[PDB]
């Protein structure tokens, strides 16, 4: 099939390594422009941990994809696009934990 | 007793001045906007009862949820609200800013500015009539016409 | 048939666009598919997705082609064939005062060529297109989201995206901030049922 | 019998629907004249 | 003496107005309705940012006229004196060099922005 | 078959040049604004007196819903529940049981206004003229809990603008 | 009894300021088909007193980004001078009795531009900024403009005191002699106080509220009032330099009269001219205050530095 | 014949800069 932007997964693991730079070197600049009590740490954890979730991925055109909406995501965040709300959504907060035991949820409610 | 006499007419005082001169901002997001805009035509004339539409949320005093509240919109409208300066309050016009209204099972549409905001009038309708929007923002001065807040303060 | 209740049907219209759908076949067969006119004088070509940029070309240079007006830019989505998204462009041709359509396909993985060279108003369609559906448009000069929320996950005018979402907002007093949360509906958007069990036009019936 | 919300017989009347901006003041030279002479007399 | 009590009283009434406008509400501050307002959303930049004026040359010139507004201020006085000529063939003489500046930055694409 | 806004150019005539450095230095097209707005200053203004005067209103406004009754006192309302398929907001919600006269009775008729489009289907899909958006308009609440209608709500708003809710019918049905 | 003068020069005033607030608002409504304030009170007389308890009962927000000691030294300036450019005004007979009156209320305009830049620049925001520039911009266009004009029209005063012009219009008005100056100085002044065709300093169509944009409740009362004040002392600065009054010695009751009400026909144009027109571009005001009002105001001090002398009309100067 | 041209032109392009040299010349 036709490629996006890499031939192979070395050519598409490229440009990750590239976003990740950038997302990595924009996190400080992120706490200080946002104002977000957070530690510097917790944002490039964040940023390693949303990377990591993708990492299964094995066909190059979704890699290159991802990347693309990566940069994207990036350029909110560098144009201050994005608000103080937009980028504490990944640090979910409000939200409560939900255990991954059987029995937890057994208790809880109908969930499969 | 005295004190109290000297409380309740200084409260009417304040409640007075506060309802008579009500500053909505100029704040409009989709259809109710228009009709809004009917309200401060000279049929109905809002200027009329002291409302008057300032610009900047910092030298206003209500807050109208004119139109559907998108998601995107959302963390704007409240932190215009929070820039209003105390007391300020809030008059949801229309049934997009009520509970979604037509909008209601939509990806991103706020089901009411309620979920953002806190609300002190509902003016049902879509949209509300310019007198319907009217009956609303009069209907508001009347609310601040029974705030005791200072009569509860010599009572505290 | 006649009398005021059908609408009157105009041969005229519908002989010159069967002609000028054939002469873009003739004059584009590398990318020309398929060509139809339909009842309502309504003339559609059917485009490979290699021709977006060729055929859009020679339909607005053309001097026997003057469409130099991007009427519309949209996709539509069929979830049941390989290529589910359908791009379609809606021309208009101020020098012969008639319209035209051309028809691409694309996957969820496979680009787009952006158009933006031929009509400068594909811009803000091309990214809506990439919002509302996924379709990646190569060359875009700025392709990003128009329509959605800025930390807005996945595309919503798919057919397989659910029609309230999976998040929803609002204000928490702790975080002092509008927050994200999973979509729960105090009453559900109860789904009808209404296609009537019976066949409701023979003309369109497809083969057992 | 059909009652049915119709134009007058003969048609309603005729709507003006062209622009009627009308010419006032004096000439230029008429204005100028006078403010010269009050500035005249002003200075006597 | 008069001038300075007016100016005290004037003061102390503005000043007054602010004590009042600052000590009389309820008073309820918290960090969101105290950041700077960026109609409804987040500021990008800092606004102690550099401004560029475009009519900085406006500006420069408008010190020398105003430089001229007060050479051309004794004028009144001036046409009590006795040697009539020389004083108006002196104030047409600033006057006219004042129209010669003006013609010039005018001219020359002075008064021009950008 | 077009017009050309615009495209006029002007005399050059010295009586033309004059006339128009003489409006340049002596602002009279601004004069003329300001006569135009001053005869506007001594004009009765448009303003009604509200609440004390109200706009006009026609017999086909579509305000605050209610549920009719039969002149018998009975509800019109025998739970078809088209009224609810028909309407485009899914504001509606209905639950019908055999009442123990056996007829068709709604339990539930609840709407909430809150997320009603105020478009009439309602009433132009209910067979027997039950649910009816009235003339009421000013029914503003202080909370989102008193728009969501039970059907106690709608029934006793019926029972309020019968009069009217009639009247307006016989004066309109005719158009229907 | 000094004390008294004070105060009987400065409380009407503000009096006169919160009820132009009320007179703008309806002249405004009746020429736009509307009726202005008309419920608090009767004909709405009650409305002015009902918004100042509202802006002072009402929570003023320090912001986080401001300078605090200029956002609030800003608002008193303004009311101050505001308030101290009507101590040398002749009506008919002034409080404070200067030989060069003028110069000061010159000088107390200069310094009042502060106000607004101070606060502009202390309000620390995009748009407070933009409007303190645009201040700026505007005070850059008029003041030379502004002053050369009157010093042409006071060319047949004899002096820059006040109270002589009450004498030199004693069988004439100074506007049949100047009125090519009297537009120009009207049009100044319309551009000084940041009035209509010229509010660009606030720009609510296009600033949001401009400088003001972060002051509410009692500085942005403070400021709202140094606005009207200098406008009401502009017009009246208009009155007496160009419609000039009589003034009966022994009943100085009659000029006060006269001059009230010229002044208050001057305030009326003011609100007319803002609710009949556009607002200019800045750029456009000024090219239009650079290069229409400046050779013609240098052309007509020439020409009014000459005519006296020419005519053997030179005034007293005494 | 260029003065009357001038004048004309002037008057009708920039009415304000010739009353002030008009003035100014008096
Ligand atoms: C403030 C917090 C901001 C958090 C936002 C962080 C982001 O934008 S995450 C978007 C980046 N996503 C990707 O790069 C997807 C990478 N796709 C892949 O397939 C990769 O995992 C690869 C190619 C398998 C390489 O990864 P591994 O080294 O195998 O593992
Ligand atoms: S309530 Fe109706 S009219 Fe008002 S904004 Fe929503 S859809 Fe538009
Ligand atoms: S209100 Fe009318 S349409 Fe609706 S369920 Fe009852 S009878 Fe049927
Ligand atoms: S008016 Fe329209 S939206 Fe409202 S209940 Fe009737 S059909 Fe539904």
């Amino acid at each position: 099939v036709k490629p996006i932007f890499s031939r192979d997964m070395n050519e598409a693991k490229r440009r990750v390594r590239e976003l990740y730079r950038a997302w990595y070197r924009e996190v400080p600049n992120t706490v200080h422009l946002f104002q977000l009590d957070i530690s510097v740490k917790q944002g490039r954890d964040k940023v390693r941990e949303m990377f990591m979730k993708n990492a299964h991925v094995t066909d190059p055109r979704v890699v290159d994809l991802l990347v693309i909406k990566g940069k994207m995501e990036l350029e909110e965040t560098i144009n201050v696009w994005k608000q103080r709300t937009h980028i504490m959504r990944f640090f979910h907060e409000t939200e409560a934990p939900r255990p991954t035991d059987f029995l937890s949820k057994f208790y809880v409610g109908h969930d499969p | 007793s005295r004190g109290e006499y000297v409380v309740a007419k200084l409260d009417d005082l304040v409640n007075w001045a506060r309802r008579s001169s009500l500053w909505p901002m100029t704040f409009g997001l989709a259809c109710c906007a228009v009709e809004m805009m009917h309200m401060a035509a000279p049929r109905y004339d809002m200027d009329r009862f002291g409302v008057v539409f300032r610009a900047s949320p910092r030298q206003s005093d209500v807050m109208i949820v004119a139109g559907t509240l998108t998601n995107k919109m959302a963390p704007a409208l409240r932190k215009v609200y929070d820039q209003m300066p105390e007391p300020r309050y809030v008059v949801s016009m229309g049934s997009c800013a009520n509970g979604g209204g037509y909008y209601h099972y939509s990806y991103s549409v706020v089901r009411g500015c309620d979920r953002i905001v806190p609300v002190d009038i509902y003016v049902p309708g879509c949209p509300p009539t310019a007198e319907a929007l009217l009956y609303g923002i009069l209907q508001l001065q009347r609310k601040i016409k029974r705030e005791k807040r200072l009569r509860i303060w010599y009572r505290r | 048939d006649t009398r005021p209740t059908i609408r009157p049907r105009n041969d005229v219209v519908h002989k010159q666009l069967s002609a000028f759908g054939q002469y873009v076949a003739e004059i584009l067969p590398k990318y020309v598919q398929q060509v139809q006119v339909s009842c309502f004088n309504e003339l559609e070509i059917f485009i490979h997705p290699d021709g977006v940029i060729p055929v859009l070309t020679f339909l607005r240079d053309h001097t026997n082609a003057q469409f130099k007006s991007l009427a519309d830019l949209t996709a539509v989505d069929v979830p049941t064939r390989q290529n589910r998204f359908e791009i379609v462009y809606n021309l208009l041709s101020l020098r012969f005062n008639s319209r035209i359509r051309v028809k691409t396909y694309t996957d969820e993985l496979t680009p787009i060529e952006s158009s933006v060279t031929v009509y400068k108003a594909a811009n803000w369609y091309e990214r809506e297109i990439w919002d509302m559906f996924g379709v990646f448009f190569a060359n875009h000069p700025d392709l990003r989201r128009i329509l959605t929320d800025y930390g807005f996950e996945g595309h919503p005018f798919r057919k397989d995206f659910p029609l309230s979402g999976y998040v929803e907002l609002r204000y928490d007093d702790e975080v002092k901030r509008v927050v994200a949360e999973p979509v729960e509906l105090a009453q559900e958007f109860r789904k009808f049922d209404l296609n009537s069990p019976w066949e409701a036009f023979p003309a369109y019936r497809q083969p057992p | 019998k059909v009652k049915q919300d119709m134009p007058p017989p003969g048609g309603y009347g005729p709507i003006d629907y062209k622009r009627n901006l009308p010419r006032r003041g004096l000439s230029g030279y008429s204005m100028f004249a006078v403010g010269i002479g009050t500035l005249l007399f002003g200075y006597w | 003496m008069n001038i300075m009590l007016t100016l005290l009283t004037n003061v102390t009434l503005a000043s007054l107005l602010v004590l009042i406008a600052f000590w009389l509400p309820q008073l309820n501050a918290y960090s969101e309705k105290t950041s700077p307002y960026e109609c409804g959303f987040d500021p990008m930049g800092s606004a102690r940012l550099p401004f560029s004026m475009k009519f900085f040359l406006v500006a420069i010139t408008f010190l020398l006229f105003d430089l001229e507004i007060a050479l051309l201020l004794p004028l009144p006085w001036a046409s009590q004196t006795n040697n009539l000529k020389t004083m108006l063939t002196m104030a047409l003489f600033l006057l006219i060099l004042l129209a010669a500046s003006l013609a010039y930055e005018w001219t020359q694409k002075g008064l021009e922005w950008a | 078959t077009y017009k050309f806004v615009n495209m006029r150019e002007p005399s050059m005539d010295m009586k033309s040049v004059t006339d128009r450095a003489a409006q340049t230095l002596l602002w009279t097209e601004l004069v003329r604004g300001l006569g135009m707005t001053l005869s506007y200053l001594f004009r009765e203004p448009a303003t009604i007196n509200y609440p004390f005067e109200k706009g006009p209103l026609s017999p086909r406004f579509r305000g605050e819903h209610a549920l009719r009754r039969y002149p018998s006192g009975e509800e019109r309302c025998i739970a078809c529940k088209l009224c609810e398929a028909v309407c485009p907001a899914q504001a509606i919600t209905i639950e019908a049981e055999p009442r123990a006269d056996g007829s068709r009775r709604t339990t539930r008729y609840d709407i909430d206004m809150t997320k009603c489009i105020y478009c009439g289907f309602c009433q132009e899909a209910c067979p027997v003229d039950a649910i009816v958006e009235g003339p009421n308009f000013e029914f503003s609440t202080e909370t989102h809990e008193e728009l969501l209608y039970n059907k106690e709500k709608l029934l006793n708003n019926g029972d309020k603008w019968e009069a009217e809710i009639a009247a307006n019918i016989q004066a309109d049905y005719l158009y229907r | 009894m000094f004390m008294i003068n004070i105060l009987s020069l400065i409380i009407p005033i503000l009096l006169a300021v919160a009820f132009l607030t009320l007179v703008e608002r309806k002249v405004l409504g009746y020429m736009q088909l509307r009726k202005g304030p008309n419920v608090v009170g009767p004909y709405g007389l009650l409305q002015p007193i009902a918004d100042a308890l509202k802006l002072f009962t009402k929570e003023p927000l320090r912001p986080a980004t401001s300078s605090i000691s200029m956002f609030i030294i800003a608002p008193i300036l303004a009311l101050s001078l505001a308030l101290t450019m009507w101590v040398p005004l002749p009506m008919p007979y002034p409080l404070i009795n200067m030989n060069l009156g003028v110069l000061f209320m010159l000088a107390m305009s200069s310094l009042a531009v502060y106000s607004i830049l101070w606060s502009g620049w202390a309000s620390n925001s995009k748009y407070a900024l933009i409007g303190a520039l645009r201040a700026v911009a505007q005070t850059i266009s008029y003041e030379v403009t502004l002053a050369i004009i009157l010093l042409s029209v006071l060319l047949m005063n004899g002096s820059y005191t006040l109270s002589t012009l009450i004498t030199t219009q004693e069988h004439i008005w100074m506007i049949f002699t100047s009125w090519p100056l009297a537009m120009m100085w009207f049009i100044s002044t319309l551009a000084e106080t940041n009035r209509a065709p010229f509010d660009l300093t606030e720009g609510e169509s296009e600033l949001v509220s401009g400088f003001n944009v972060e002051y509410a409740a009692g500085p942005f009362a403070m400021f709202f009032m140094a606005e009207y004040a200098n406008i009401i002392m502009m017009n009246a600065f208009t009155a007496i330099l160009f419609l000039g009054a009589s003034h009966d010695p022994h009943t100085p009751e009659l000029y006060t009269i006269n001059f009230v009400l010229k002044t208050l026909a001057l305030t009326i144009t003011f609100l007319w001219i803002r609710a009949s027109y556009p607002r200019f571009r800045y750029d456009q005001l000024m090219h239009l205050l650079w290069k229409s009002f400046l050779p013609l105001t240098l052309a007509l001090c020439m020409w009014h530095i000459s005519l006296p002398i020419m005519t053997a009309s030179i005034p007293p100067q005494s | 014949g260029r003065i009357a041209s001038f004048l004309k032109n002037a008057w009708a392009k920039e009415p304000v800069l010739v009353a002030s040299f008009a003035i100014g010349g008096l």
